[PDB]
DNA sequence: GTCCCTGTTCGGGCGCCG
DNA sequence: GGTCGGCGCCCGAACAGGGACTG
């Protein structure tokens, strides 16, 4: 049937025009699969003939579909999808079954030729022309931009009775694959299928029996769902001994989409291997970590596991543990070992960082994905010292929060690695440091003057302002003892060396943090620079020579 | 009744803002509202054909199972004063936001009212509607309910003339010198008038200025960080100087060796404190440029801001202090926060201002609207401090 | 202003669903 | 092979913002 539900009325951009791209060469077999739909559609209305008053052309192809006996029928609209008007996605993410309630009873059921059965547009059906070796779309065609939005729009309108007179039968709408849970018998529950199949053909939507699953396990949306679990359905791993560039984005894509139940994936190192490149043919030698990791991920993937699904009645809990170099995993349950589902966090948002901002970070992620799924914040498990947090937030200068959460001691524990005094060390040698750098030339200097005499000038070349700045703190670092005080007049240091990071993607900065570690009182200062202030007088002097004035 | 013909603003198209994730109650209550909304003819569903996009959420407040509804209009109200009041005793806000919804809307506008409600775990497309009469939060709304309102509060004022009805956006500030429940009375009144159609306190406000420690010793250390104080503070003050009290430090002294204060040095520093407090010069406010407002975390549940224009000329400074229990949520604070400072720059000037908050960006997102209460939004944008401001506005 | 460094967004490739 | 939309991740390119600098 052509469902009688009104056409979404679609235009095109301003000044623009159909499309007129020609045919390409074509196998047969697709053309005999071409034709066998195009005459068939024709017979029912979803396409029609037109003549030579049409000057509009687009290419077709087909591919196999999952049965993988049928045929889709794809259009390639890029020029008609650039030209078409903009539309409101409504598509907002996807279902996740972890935020599936337990339902008595289930059904699982996708739609019959689903595109083909929703109107397009009168006066745009003209520029869907194609030649088959001509017709026109009188219904929504594959591959144009248009289609997904309408159709599930549309998809919804319909919809929208049977929800309102069954506000207690949940029916889960993604494309038209619907998914339809209610607390029933499983009598009245398949009563209530057929009274939606019932609806849905009213509208003229068919739901074939060949995709009426009634049984356990309901494959939908890429998993299993049995009564009391659900699991991701099987996932294979590209076993290579060369690859390359895509050989490793599908690899990572492949961990990325395992994470999700999998706990414990890692895809840092893989994922750096990909820096730089160009062409996704780049064949590419994988580091003894890159390999590493992928030795202990395809460890974990042959393990079973299982996610549950979302009881209201408890609590969402979120644990989160550590893996090295910024890299996080999370397992959010309702009650202990029964994982609804995991993940990991590895996001690097910063120059520089440390374990507290991270921590805090993949808490926030957690707290917008759960959102998503259950609308709901978890409670959180998590690996830092109630005393870390309240150190941190306490004299950190930014806004921070973490929701209700509790520690596990689950080693490593998360915990800043040194910290700075707020007033001078009594005894401490003081160190007055500066760094110049001429804009030009790229020669700088930096260095260091004493209040004990002491003096240092380092000279350093294709550098910045900024990097010689920090280069006079390492200095001072390296020359001190386990308590200095540093008074610098840049606040980018400053800026950075207060944050208290541990991790930089600059290696001057891990040097300066490796010293920061290794002292026991740390003491850093400002003072406005070129104010005659002593010694950063003495020392602006000392660096300023041959690269300034 | 006629609608007003309004257009968008010459080579600007209307708002294109994804709806970011809801909660089950605020998702719940958002839904009740909008069905009976288009139960009653205010909105209406429309499909995918519009491209235009707004956020929507809800609010709790204080004690009533009743939820507003917010839609975040900032960017289409883009696209599109009683100096007196800061003066007043006690200051009421109303919420006077169902009044609009008795005017219809242009027709060619509606489409850019569009909004998007989202379903938990995506059980569901999202279900879009558009406005037909005129929207709670939208610049325009105020504008062409104008008339309606001066005729309405007509009576009320010519009965009262010692009181003071501003409007701004959805809410009418009333205030009055009246006593603490002769105001209230007064106010009911001015309700009972406003269902025939169908707490502040200015006189508290206070700056904080710049302030320089007192101490009987002073060290190498006290002394670079008053001088860099001052270094800065001379920026918005011309009258410090710094000569002395710098002369002081003159060659490579430890941080911990105590200076003592000499007379010229202790003279500087007094005269210094007075010019803090003397009023900032030559800082007149500009209705045709935005209103800046930054916000620094002084740690202890204090929060220090100021409200300018032009950098250094700042229109006002001042601070917000909270409990500083053991559990302190500084977003809690900081939202709180920019509330309270988004009052004080309406009541004072009619206009919101752009923050500069100090907070990732995700983080404020993610729960801002968990502690929001206003039936506006302000502009912000995000900030990566050093704490050298924070130091010089600290107490 | 220019240069330098930090941050954000936006679009590209893969993955996953229909 | 070759189309579309959504979401995820990850990277790089192109921005905006702010501090230090030259004569
Ligand atoms: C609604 C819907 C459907 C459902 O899929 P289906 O795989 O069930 O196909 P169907 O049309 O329902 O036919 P049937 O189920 O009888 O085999 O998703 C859409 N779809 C799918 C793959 C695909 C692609 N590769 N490019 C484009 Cl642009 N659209 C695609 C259109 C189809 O209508
Ligand atoms: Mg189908
Ligand atoms: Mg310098």
């Amino acid at each position: 049937p052509i469902s009688p539900i009104e056409t979404v009325p679609v235009k095109l951009k301003p000044g623009m025009d159909g499309p007129k791209v020609k045919q390409w060469p074509l196998t047969e077999e697709k053309i005999k699969a071409l034709v066998e739909i195009c005459t068939e559609m024709e017979k029912e209305g979803k396409i029609s003939k037109i003549g030579p008053e049409n000057p509009y052309n687009t290419p077709v192809f087909a591919i196999k579909k999952k049965d993988s006996t049928k045929w889709r029928k794809l259009v390639d609209f890029r020029e008609l999808n650039k030209r078409t008007q903009d539309f409101w996605e409504v598509q907002l993410g996807i279902p996740h079954p972890a935020g599936l309630k337990k339902k008595k009873s289930v059904t699982v059921l996708d739609v019959g030729d689903a595109y083909f059965s929703v109107p397009l547009d009168e006066d745009f059906r003209k520029y869907t022309a194609f030649t088959i070796p001509r017709y026109q779309y009188n219904v929504l065609p594959q591959g144009w931009k248009g289609s997904p939005a309408i159709f599930q729009s549309s998809m919804t309108k319909i919809l929208e009775p049977f929800r309102k007179q069954n506000p207690d039968i949940v029916i889960y709408q993604y494309m038209d694959d619907l998914y339809v849970g209610s607390d029933l018998e499983i009598g009245q529950h398949r009563t209530k299928i057929e009274e939606l199949r019932q609806h849905l053909l009213r509208w003229g939507l068919t739901t074939p029996d060949k995709k009426h699953q009634k049984e356990p396990p309901f494959l939908w949306m890429g998993y299993e769902l049995h009564p009391d679990k659900w699991t991701v359905q099987p996932i294979v791993l590209p076993e290579k001994d060369s690859w390359t560039v895509n050989d490793i984005c599908k690899l990572v894509g492949k961990l990325n989409w395992a994470s999700q139940i999998y706990p414990g994936i890692k895809v840092r190192q893989l994922s750096k291997l990909l820096r730089g490149t160009k062409a996704l043919t780049e064949v590419i030698p994988l580091t003894e970590e890159a390999e590493l990791e992928l030795a202990e991920n395809r460890e974990i993937l042959k393990e079973p596991v299982h996610g549950v699904y979302y009881d209201p009645s408890k609590d969402l809990i979120a644990e989160i543990q550590k893996q090295g170099q910024g890299q996080w995993t999370y397992q959010i349950y309702q009650e202990p070992f029964k994982n609804l589902k995991t993940g990991k966090y590895a996001r690097m948002r910063g120059a520089h960082t440390n374990d507290v901002k991270q921590l805090t970070e993949a808490v926030q992620k957690i707290t917008t994905e759960s959102i998503v799924i259950w609308g709901k914040t978890p409670k959180f498990k998590l690996p830092i010292q109630k005393e870390t947090w309240e150190t941190w937030w306490t004299e950190y200068w930014q806004a921070t929060w973490i929701p209700e959460w509790e520690f596990v001691n689950t080693p490593p524990l998360v915990k800043l690695w040194y910290q700075l005094e707020k007033e001078p060390i009594v005894g401490a040698e003081t160190f007055y440091v500066d760094g110049a750098a001429n804009r030009e030339t790229k020669l700088g200097k930096a260095g260091y003057v004493t209040n004990r005499g002491r003096q240092k000038v380092v000279t350093l070349t294709d550098t910045t302002n900024q990097k010689t700045e920090l280069q006079a703190i390492y200095l001072a670092l390296q020359d001190s003892g386990l308590e200095v005080n540093i008074v610098t007049d840049s606040q980018y240091a400053l800026g950075i060396i207060q944050a208290q990071p541990d991790q930089s993607e600059s290696e001057l900065v891990n040097q300066i943090i490796e010293q920061l570690i290794k002292k026991e009182k740390v003491y850093l200062a400002w003072v406005p620079a070129h104010k005659g202030i002593g010694g950063n007088e003495q020392v602006d002097k000392l660096v300023s020579a041959g690269i300034r004035k | 009744i006629e609608t007003v013909p309004v257009k968008l603003k010459p080579g600007m198209d209307g708002p294109k803002v994804k709806q970011w994730p809801l909660t089950e109650e605020k998702i719940k209550a958002l839904v009740e509202i909008c069905t009976e909304m288009e139960k009653e003819g205010k909105i209406s569903k429309i499909g995918p054909e519009n491209p235009y996009n707004t956020p929507v959420f809800a609010i709790k407040k204080k004690d009533s199972t009743k939820w507003r509804k917010l839609v975040d209009f900032r960017e289409l109200n883009k696209r599109t004063h009683p100096a007196g009041l800061k003066k007043k005793k006690s200051v009421t806000v109303l919420d006077v936001g169902d009044a609009y919804f008795s005017v219809p809307l242009d027709e060619d506008f509606r489409k850019y009212t569009a909004f998007t409600i989202p379903s938990i775990n995506n059980e569901t497309p999202g279900i879009r509607y558009q406005y037909n009469v005129l929207p709670q939060g939208w610049k325009g709304s105020p504008a062409i309910f104008q008339s309606s309102m001066t005729k309405i509060l007509e009576p009320f004022r010519k009965q009262n003339p010692d009181i003071v009805i501003y409007q701004y956006m959805d809410d009418l500030y009333v205030g009055s010198d009246l006593e603490i429940g002769q105001h209230r009375t007064k106010i009911e009144e001015l309700r009972q008038h406003l269902l025939r159609w169908g707490e502040l306190h200015p006189d508290k406000w206070t700056v904080q200025p710049i302030v320089l420690p007192e101490k009987d010793s002073w060290t190498v250390n006290d002394i670079q960080k008053l001088v860099g104080k001052l270094n800065w503070a001379s920026q918005i003050y011309p009258g410090i100087k710094v000569r002395q009290l710098s002369k002081l430090l003159r060659g490579t002294k430890a941080l911990t060796e105590v200076i003592p204060l000499t007379e010229e040095a202790e003279l500087e520093l007094a005269e210094n404190r007075e010019i803090l407090k003397e009023p900032v010069h030559g800082v007149y406010y500009d209705p045709s440029k935005d209103l800046i407002a930054e916000i620094q975390k002084q740690g202890q549940g204090q929060w220090t801001y100021q409200i300018y224009q032009e950098p250094f000329k700042n229109l006002k400074t001042g601070k917000y202090a909270r409990m500083r229990g053991a559990h302190t949520n500084d977003v809690k604070q900081l939202t709180e926060a920019v509330q309270k400072i988004t009052t004080e720059s309406i009541v004072i000037w009619g206009k919101t201002p752009k923050f500069k908050l100090p907070i990732q960006k995700e983080t404020w997102e993610t729960w801002w609207t968990e502690y929001w209460q206003a039936t506006w939004i302000p502009e912000w944008e995000f900030v990566n401090t050093p704490p050298l401001v924070k130091l010089w506005y600290q107490l």
